[PDB]
């Protein structure tokens, strides 16, 4: 129901869980809503393609669901859905600042420049892409700007 | 009529299946990460 | 990198650290090598592998 | 009828373990024989943990 | 030959047969090339035409 | 990516090995993992860093 | 006249940091000190190594 277990079919070594340990309370997206799910599904790397369109990965995003990370113990992962208006906290890798006082949405995320393309998971060929959380009016802003294209 | 009051129960050890086991109480799994046992041989 | 659980962890030795400018005017100016600051309390140091 | 161990493998740390547990995350088992033995130089243990 | 050496006499424990009052040693040479390196000898490759 | 150093310095508990089959055909066909197969004698053990 | 030290100060590696060295190529200074001030459960060591 709330509480989401998962799994990982490659093992972790310290390295993995040391930068999965820094992950608590991050929001990951689960396309499912269902209990026993598996990691390859986790995140957005099932879904990101480049040359098929930002839009398209904006709108099923959109329609993911979301998550928290929450209290990894080895080949265990343990998302908890939040709840509809309980207060949470969050922490974002997104390279973007925040304010005590406006809103957020989800985007899909944009290379910022340096280009560093290391989210701190990789599991062979799999790796994990973490949805930008986005101020509202540059939210707003970039959704304005892509209709406008 | 009454209750299923029949109920019985069973034991780990009890069982000869831990004759394939070597059973180990350990209280830190969950601080566990990785178990390896590592084997050097030479040949003759 | 550096596991800042093992300094949160292991006992510590006492000492009266002086220096003369403040604390955050040293670290955010980068006199140091390496920084680790949480500003609320960071349960990173309670899990261990 | 056969004999059967009566209950389960109770083990568990030393200390010595537990303070390289949470320095470099990683666990060797009977430190303390390891040590002995090493010092000694006797390059084979009589048993495992 | 004979007169030259074989002094002394040790015990110790295989298995014989029994075929016509003659009783001879049974043997394999498996420990003799269990993780070694050449071919043991009485493994052979017959070929028929 | 194992230390192979910790493996041949520290003193080992010794058995009686039992590969099913050839220990070198499981070597060399990955029944494990990480498996260091050097002849000879490589002295790369004796540098501690 | 000032007192100074005599002679330099000799630094020891314990037995127990033996072990870290080859295993996890680490070296903790006064191990043994950080084990039963950690068992002991008091947080400051009341001498630095």
């Amino acid at each position: 129901e709330a509480n989401i277990f998962c799994t990982f079919d490659h093992k972790l070594s310290i390295a993995d869980v040391g930068k999965l340990t820094k992950l608590v309370a991050a929001v990951v997206p689960i396309p499912q809503r269902l209990h026993l799910i598996k990691h390859y599904q986790l995140g957005l790397h099932q879904f990101v393609d480049h040359t098929r369109g930002y839009v398209r990965l904006r709108g099923l995003l959109r329609n993911m669901t979301l998550t928290l990370m929450r209290r990894v113990e080895g080949n265990q992962i343990l998302l908890h859905v939040p709840t509809h208006g309980l207060l949470y906290t969050v922490l974002n890798t997104g390279p973007v600042t925040w304010e005590k006082g406006d809103a957020l949405c989800v985007l899909p995320p944009l290379f910022h420049g340096p280009l560093a393309r290391e989210n701190l998971l990789t599991l062979g060929q799999w790796e994990l892409v973490l949805p930008w959380i986005v101020p509202m009016p540059l939210a707003l802003e970039i959704n304005q700007r892509l209709l406008i294209m | 009529g009454t209750f299923c009051n029949r109920l019985e129960w069973v034991y780990f050890l009890t069982s000869g299946l831990a004759a394939a086991a070597h059973a180990i109480k350990f209280h830190d799994l969950n601080k566990l990460t990785t178990g390896k046992m590592l084997f050097h041989v030479q040949v003759p | 990198m550096e596991n800042w659980s093992a300094l949160e962890l292991l006992p510590k030795v006492g000492i009266p650290t002086d220096f003369l400018t403040h604390v955050k005017t040293s670290a955010g100016e980068e006199m140091f090598e390496a920084l680790r600051i949480y500003y609320g309390d960071d349960p990173e140091r309670y899990n261990i592998h | 009828t056969v004999s059967a161990p009566a209950t389960y493998g109770n083990f568990v740390l030393s200390p010595e373990n537990a303070v390289t547990a949470i320095s470099y995350h990683s666990i060797l088992a009977d430190f303390n024989s390891y040590k002995a033995h090493l010092t000694s130089g006797q390059p084979h243990l009589p048993n495992d943990s | 030959l004979s007169q030259a050496g074989a002094h002394s006499l040790t015990p110790l424990s295989m298995d014989v047969i029994r075929l016509g009052e003659k009783t001879v040693i049974m043997e394999n040479l498996r420990r003799v090339y269990k993780n070694t390196d050449t071919k043991d000898p009485l493994e052979r490759n017959v070929d028929l035409t």
